[PDB]
């Protein structure tokens, strides 16, 4: 029954990537020989990952589930290079590899998780880093776990020939659309936190992507990543985006990261609420704590419409700064009880929502 | 902090 | 009132190292103690248990005082400030004025006749030793500390000086680490015990250059200068277990093994060794070892290795990750097992060098 | 399973 004979870094990378989405099932990753090549699956039921190794020793076709971290600390363990030796045999899968032997606990693979079939309903490639740009731009604006299971998940949108992203926990918002060059049809789905996790991790330059009515699939390399789309109905972003801005201010983003990060230190530990103070070519931040501690700090910026003041949760500002790895930034306000845009200055890929406090 | 919509 | 005008990277350094015992609880062990005199700014931060104090040159005009005030907060202030920022500390109210280009901070003060206060007292022992010393007898022994055990010292490590070493000792009652070193100077018979914290705080004040390490010992307390920084404990009370007396009393099998073979032979049986317990099996035979482990799962794991050994066979089990702490601290090319029989306990060693014997007990 | 030294 299965065998196969494999290099250890030929294991590792593929054996670390099923584990992540990680009942006793569920702990192990399906093998499976087939056609010379050797299949790891991994699941946690609402995803699976899958990773496809070439074999070009001799090997025998079956399959059977292993513990996958031990399974893989195993592999890691041994020394560069070596040669691992699998085979089944009853109710224990057998690695080899020198004068090391072990002894692993199966159990049956007809028993492993399995994902229904679906149909695709949307397709198209894009690179890989575009996939990352998407999700890195608006990853951080998810909701943890919140009630609504919906904003626990992130908005994936075709429109046009666009790829759009959208993330939100109620509070503050990140939307980001990148352009892919074939007309798409109009789709939104939402997938789930985990899913967004997983398939951030596996562009470590094509990603094929496949959408369903209830199913996400990537194609990335030698990985088939899968997962279940979150039910229910995502906020509108073109709704949420300030109804007209009327006053621009741009500033250094490094400059005012910095000013926010040492205010932030003396504003309320629990609220973290700082003020700004906008005024012609100036801004002036600050903060104050329940031990009457308060720090003050004013910059140059570019600003020329009138004076305002606003509150705002310093770590929704930091986090969207943090996101913007770039050289100046712009802020759209319009009055003190309404929530600002904050862009990039020099580009429009991604636009970021923050209420007021 | 408040909520959108 | 007190005041001063200083370069940030003249503070970096010395807040950070005073913000080493700082969870929260009673509000002015969270403080530093800030005091200008004599040309002197010093930073005092304390847990009651010990005390560090950094002194730094004011070059700058100043004026004399004291306060305390938020020890992370103030650091991170003048962390977050720009390369080469003029930090200008007063005092109007109760509170500090920190201020630097157009960044500006008011901290919450507390009267500097609260700051806890460890009481005076004498040294009873003095010596000077290098860095890299002090470094490696905490790092070779560290690992054999008790973690919380009602044997209050065994929580702790201890410094024995005799004739002209320094040594270490550490056990948690089941494994042993002892270190000893030169370090050029006689010394009187000593032995205390320092605390967990005190261990950490003390191998985290070597910076890893030239300055040399001072330390004083009395009754009841440590101190350690290096630079312009100053450490202070206070010592565990109680005796502490003889070494002398753990070792064994003359093994008869020593068996000789590469140190990252073995290191590895067992990390890879480990993974299949029972979860809570731990167990791994040795079999030595003519320079062979067979090391294997079973769990409740029912799988197993062998490795087998050449080794030198040419004493009688025998087989002896062990707690894995007390073999593999002491084999991850011997960071050395081959290691020394010295057995006696499947019931007592083994010295491990680096095999081309004494200054580090290990006494781990057999399960 | 592990004793103690004494």
């Amino acid at each position: 029954h299965m065998k196969f004979t494999v290099e250890r870094e030929h294991l590792l990378k593929p054996l670390q990537q099923v584990s992540g989405p990680l009942l006793p099932i569920l702990g192990n990753l399906l093998l499976q020989v087939a056609d010379g090549t050797l299949s790891l699956t991994g699941t946690d039921l609402e995803m699976e990952m899958v990773a496809r190794v070439a074999l070009v020793q001799p090997h025998e076709p079956g399959a059977t589930t292993v513990p996958a971290r031990k399974f893989f600390d195993i592999c890691r363990g041994l020394p560069e290079g070596a040669e691992i030796a699998v085979q089944l045999e009853g109710e224990r899968m057998l690695v080899r590899s020198g004068r090391s032997r072990f002894s692993l606990s199966t159990l049956p693979a007809a028993d492993f998780p399995n994902l229904d079939d679906w149909q695709s309903e949307v397709e198209f490639t894009l690179p890989q880093a575009t996939m990352k740009r998407l999700i890195e731009a608006t990853q951080f604006s998810m909701a943890h776990q919140d009630v609504r299971y919906y904003l626990n998940g992130m908005l994936f949108e075709t429109e046009g020939e666009e790829l759009r992203t959208v993330a939100t926990d109620g509070h503050r918002l990140a939307v980001c659309s990148m352009p892919i060059g074939q007309s798409l049809p109009s789709h939104s789905v939402i997938v789930p936190r985990k899913g967004v996790i997983e398939l951030m991790r596996m562009l470590d330059n094509p990603l094929r992507v496949q959408i369903g009515s209830n199913n996400i699939r990537a194609h990335v390399g030698d990985f088939i990543f899968t997962s279940k789309l979150v039910d229910g109905r995502f906020p509108d972003y073109r709704r949420v985006l300030p109804k007209n801005p009327d006053k621009h201010l741009e500033a250094g983003c490094d400059l005012l990261k910095q000013a926010f990060a040492r205010a932030a230190i003396l504003s309320n530990e629990k609220f973290r609420g700082v003020r700004l103070y906008v005024s012609e070519n100036q801004l002036k931040i600050t903060a104050n704590n329940p031990e009457q501690e308060e720090a003050e700090e004013i910059l140059d910026v570019t600003y020329s419409g009138a004076e305002m003041e606003i509150g705002f949760n310093v770590s929704y500002v930091l986090d969207v700064l943090n996101a913007l790895k770039c050289e100046n930034v712009r802020m759209m306000l319009t009055d003190s009880v309404s929530s600002v845009q904050i862009e990039d200055a020099a580009s429009q890929s991604a636009a970021y929502v923050v209420m007021p406090m | 902090q408040l909520n959108l919509f």
